[PDB]
């Protein structure tokens, strides 16, 4: 069953080179060395109607959809998916694609700040954290989280597999039929204990310390989504793209 | 294709889909 361990995580790692344009190996060149730095208004104001602070969140919901939308061409790639109730599909979708989001972000973060505008940029950890409330608190908490995920230095063969493993949480609410959906899982996470034994001998509870992220990105997902209705009320001005409020909407 | 919520996820049902 090795080979058929190793089979599918090829498969994974080719669909997730297909799926997604700034990988991990993209970025990390970049960041380790050129970007255009946003670190103030006036520079912003060159990096480039509405207030600041709105007009970056606004920018960041752009890169969000286009984000869902590769995760959901990846998702059609994963063995068995598409041949769930259709309903199911539709529910790990809208509960897995932000927890996939933050994963993927934290390969374009450092502790010093985040890759924009598909790498050609660098916008800084400090400015994200120096926006008006409650705009301030929207990235910092995805900084304290990539930090740490960062520290376990994976790479996207590893990341393919992980982010299959996230997509095909039976736990999620509403699921019709979660035994087949927990079938699929367990093939991944042999898939990804096997990946990380492998690519990873120097860390043999790498495995571990990967999965007890999930509750980590969780944490994340809820505080956001907290955050979101705060905004929603007082924002008039915010305008949440329509694919964004589908996933929202009952979440 | 259909699904119970369609009408509530059609942008994301048109990418699935």
């Amino acid at each position: 069953e090795s080979a058929d361990l190793r089979a599918l995580a090829k498969h994974l790692y080719d669909s997730y080179i297909k799926s997604f344009p700034l990988t991990k190996a993209k970025a990390r060149a970049i960041l380790t060395g050129s970007p255009f730095v946003i670190y103030d208004m006036n520079s912003l104001m060159m990096g480039e109607s509405k207030e600041v602070a709105i007009r970056i969140f606004q920018g960041c919901q752009f890169r969000s959809v286009e984000a869902v939308q590769e995760i959901t061409e990846y998702a059609k790639s994963i063995p068995g998916f598409v041949n769930l109730d259709l309903n199911d599909q539709v529910t790990l979708l809208k509960y897995g694609v932000h927890e996939i989001i933050y994963t993927m972000l934290a390969s374009l973060m450092n502790k010093d700040g985040v890759l924009i505008s598909e790498g050609q940029g660098f916008m800084t950890r400090e400015f994200l954290k120096s926006l008006r409330k409650p705009f301030g608190d929207f990235m910092e908490p995805k900084f304290e989280f990539a930090v740490k995920f960062n520290a376990l230095e994976l790479d996207d063969s590893d990341l393919a597999i992980f982010i299959a493993v996230i997509i095909l949480s039976g736990d999620r609410p509403g699921l019709l039929n979660v035994k087949p959906i927990e079938d699929i899982q367990d093939n991944l996470l042999q898939a990804l204990e096997l990946q990380l034994k492998l690519n990873h001998p120097e860390s043999s509870q790498l495995f571990a310390k990967l999965l007890q992220k999930m509750t980590d990105l969780r944490q994340i997902v809820t505080e956001h989504v907290q955050l979101l209705q705060v905004i929603k009320k007082t924002e008039t001005d915010m305008s949440l793209h329509p694919l964004l409020q589908e996933i929202y909407k009952d979440l | 294709x259909t699904h119970k919520r369609l009408x509530s996820a059609x942008r994301l049902t048109x990418i699935l889909c």
